């Protein structure tokens, strides 16, 4: 019966259900709830690209740097997406910036690689480790020279 | 060492992320996110060699992507994978073939056929009928189950050794 009720909150906020969302957080359905993986709803909303949903999820007490099985927090979600909107709002509730996954990437890492480069503005202005290196030996410099990213390489060495 | 791109393409629903997170973390993942699109590494010893694997596990092949778009371009190995118990992802697998061959610009790439979900015995595509899609295109075909961890391994190990020859 509990569990049912979360799994209900996992797909309103997913879908985008504002007031489905709001009527399932009254109700007493749990923020931190998770599926497989560990997909909270602070995950799927910020991947789907929902800005009120985190808003509202963020106020009622969902955690802000929880990790799925791959050590991803809801930073590295909106990052590889190229959400704008979303990740301003994650780091201005206090966000790790610097987390880091199994892989041991930086949401700097995520972001640089797909190819957003006003993302990877916003995280280098809030102290953003530049000299950070994965379990793998790379760096976000790497990634620009192996992608041929000249617009990148230029923010980053600046 | 060698690093290896690899590539795993196919219709939706049909096992890619399971597939990838049973080779990389050996789980079964009951349901993933199936727009999620991503880029791992695993460290394996093929035949007494150890070497690096950079995997891709495609997702939303609707909308343009950057990462995407250069990996198909330096793509070394590409896993095309169906359902057993989909036949309209099985027709797909052309579809997915010719835009390879066309972005690739060749007619001989590394490419392993792969079929998922073996341990559901409502079965739709027959063994013969995909080994005579796999034997005209000159590409080893084999049977896997993210379930059961099914020929999980030897679906990637395969893909390496078709790069080397
Ligand atoms: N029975 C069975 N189900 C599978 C297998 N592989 C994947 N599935 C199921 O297929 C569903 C969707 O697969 P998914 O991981 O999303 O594949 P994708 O869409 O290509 O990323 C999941 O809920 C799995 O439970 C398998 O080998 N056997
Ligand atoms: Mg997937």
């Amino acid at each position: 019966r509990k569990e049912e009720l979360d799994k209900k909150l996992l797909e309103a906020a997913r879908a985008g259900q504002d007031d489905e969302v709001a009527a399932l957080l009254a109700k007493g359905a749990d923020v931190n709830a998770h599926d497989t993986f560990g997909f909270t709803p602070l995950h799927l909303a910020a991947l789907y690209g929902h800005l009120e949903i985190v808003e509202v999820l963020l106020k009622r007490g969902a955690d802000i740097n929880a990790d799925d099985s791959y050590g991803r927090t809801p930073l590295h979600l909106a990052a590889m997406r190229g959400h704008l909107e979303i990740v301003e709002l994650l780091l201005r509730w206090g966000a790790d910036v610097n987390a880091a996954d199994e892989e041991g990437r930086t949401p700097l890492h995520l972001a640089a690689k797909r190819g957003h480069l006003e993302i990877v503005e916003v995280l280098l202005k809030n102290g953003a480790d530049v000299n950070a290196q994965d379990k793998f030996g790379k760096t976000a410099f790497d990634i620009s020279i192996d992608n041929g990213n000249e617009d990148l390489a230029e923010i980053l060495q600046k | 060492m060698t690093e290896y791109k690899l590539v795993v393409v196919g219709a939706v629903g049909v096992g890619k992320s399971a597939l990838t997170i049973q080779l990389i973390q050996n789980h079964f993942v009951d349901e993933y996110d199936p727009t999620i699109e991503d880029s791992y590494r695993k460290q394996v010893v093929i035949d007494g060699e150890t070497c690096l694997l950079d995997i891709l596990d495609t997702a939303g092949q609707e909308e343009y992507s950057a990462m995407r778009d250069q990996y198909m371009r330096t793509g070394e190995g590409f896993l095309c994978v169906f359902a057993i118990n989909n036949t309209k992802s099985f027709e797909d697998i052309h579809h997915y073939r010719e835009q390879i061959k066309r972005v690739k610009d060749s007619e001989d790439v590394p490419m392993v056929l792969v079929g998922n979900k073996c341990d559901l015995p409502s079965r739709t595509v027959d063994t013969k009928q995909a080994q005579d899609l796999a034997r005209s295109y000159g590409i080893p075909f084999i049977e896997t189950s993210a379930k059961t961890r099914q020929g999980v391994d030897d679906a990637f190990y395969t893909l390496v050794r078709e790069i080397r020859k």
